[PDB]
């Protein structure tokens, strides 16, 4: 290849531009991780080894330095430890890992989401290194539950519908909510 | 070095080899879009044919500045 | 997705900026150019979750479509009939009452 | 414009970085398509003509080469044909 | 060539033209952030005023290394 | 200038300092992946030890072309 400065030490700034544009942050707000960098004031941290970028939680005190970053994106800094995968899951900054359930992929970080043949992406809510054998399904690999594979595109609306107010957000053909119609027809259950 | 600009600064695309003028007894450097290339790494210059064999085929509009020795 | 969350406080300059909350949802502000959110806030506390207020983005269109008159018809029951069909089937109880 | 190496042949590596960051894959796992490239071991393929990048399906045998890539992202390789648009739809990698 | 660094390596922003010292009878190359520019393409040098007219206005903090002849 | 290529064009990674041959009485330029570096900005050359102190530690496979004077 031509020597285009996208490799190694000469690609830090362009990679920071790419990460900032992906995360919607400033280029100066992306930091490369090594042993001793000040992660204060930075908003996204990039792991050179895994080539994965994670949003740094806000409120990191000024002068905080990093010691190690695990392959599960577990960041230990001078003032504590942060699971960057959990932060990315909270911010829905998912990485759709290449492959699917039918082929088998291994999940290193909580934000990694695995595609299935139904078109849905499922994130694992258990265990740092969830391993998925070839030919598996979310039901076969642990099921689809809160402590198991969770569909990501409809996670929040599914959880909100599962609450006590879910029936009230769904309207019927007459302009009344499903909850109102359930309350209207509950006389049958009371009578029975 | 004498800077030689390939095709007014815009390559026609798919160019693997570049012919330099006679004066050129050597091409120590190639600048593809501001990127310096080293002999044997990004390009090989043969003195017999006066042709620079590039590592990549040039794309349309590529600016290649050839340093002639 | 602007960096930060509701519990930490972020200021929304542009309508496309969406603020994360502790429930994992991202909410966009439908009001006001410079929506400011104080630290420790929630979408309900910061203006509520409505059409003129914070709107969840990942399920916005399906939530609006379910809220229309056809929402019950898109939801199937265990017997293969839609929720709207079962509502129409059991409405005799309401009529009788 | 300044000559910043983002054009044509000198922009392959930076474009690969951008594609890899968009897809969450490694930069070495992105391949440019032409007539005869080995698409084995690569995870994302980038079409230079349409400037669109598609995730290559896994399980492509080692040594597989590409013949043509249609404007509908239909990729015909030496071991078969793959509709990369359908693969992207399955992976929800929408444009 | 004599390398001339514009404003200690950090341009003030919005700079279209750069004034070179008297010695400069020609500016064959301009290096904007490590990018070599060719005369007439990325910049034009006028010998009368000793000013390099750039293709783009410089942004704040840009490193421009001017080669003086 | 005499172009010196560090470790055949592929650095071993984590290299902060580069030792140049004796002939080198000065290193005016460093080309890291085609990027020209200026003395004092991207690297500092000390004549006593004949070592180029780089602004960044080199990564594995980095192409660094050292210009020796």
């Amino acid at each position: 290849l031509f020597s285009q400065g996208g490799k190694g030490s000469a690609g830090i700034l362009t990679n920071k531009q790419a990460v900032a544009r992906h995360f919607g942050v400033k280029q100066s707000e992306v930091v490369y991780f090594s042993v001793g960098v000040d992660i204060s004031g930075y908003k996204v941290i990039y792991d050179k080894t895994t080539q994965r970028a994670y949003s740094l939680p806000i409120g990191i005190p000024a002068g905080t330095t990093a010691i190690s970053l695990s392959t599960a994106a577990v960041l230990v800094h001078s003032q504590g430890s942060v699971d960057l995968g959990a932060v990315a899951v909270l911010r829905k900054e998912y990485v759709t890992i290449p492959g699917d359930f039918t082929s088998g992929a291994t999940i290193q970080v909580k934000n990694e989401i695995l595609t299935h043949s139904n078109g849905a992406q499922y994130r694992w809510a258990g265990a740092v290194p969830k391993v998925v054998p070839a030919g598996s399904t979310p039901a076969s690999s642990g099921g689809i539950s809160a402590s198991a594979w969770i569909e990501v595109t409809g996670e929040e609306l599914r959880d909100e519908l599962a609450t006590t107010g879910g029936a009230s957000q769904i309207g019927t053909s007459d302009g009344k909510t499903v909850q109102q119609w359930i309350i209207a027809n509950d006389s049958a259950n009371y009578r029975a | 070095y004498i800077p030689f600009v390939f095709n007014n600064g815009s390559a026609a695309g798919g160019e693997t080899t570049i012919v330099v003028p006679d004066y050129t007894i050597g091409v120590p450097e190639i600048y593809v879009e501001g990127f310096r290339q080293q002999v044997g790494r990004g390009f090989t210059f043969n003195s017999v044919n006066l042709t620079v064999t590039l590592a990549q085929p040039l794309e349309q509009g590529d600016e290649v500045v050839l340093m002639l020795s």
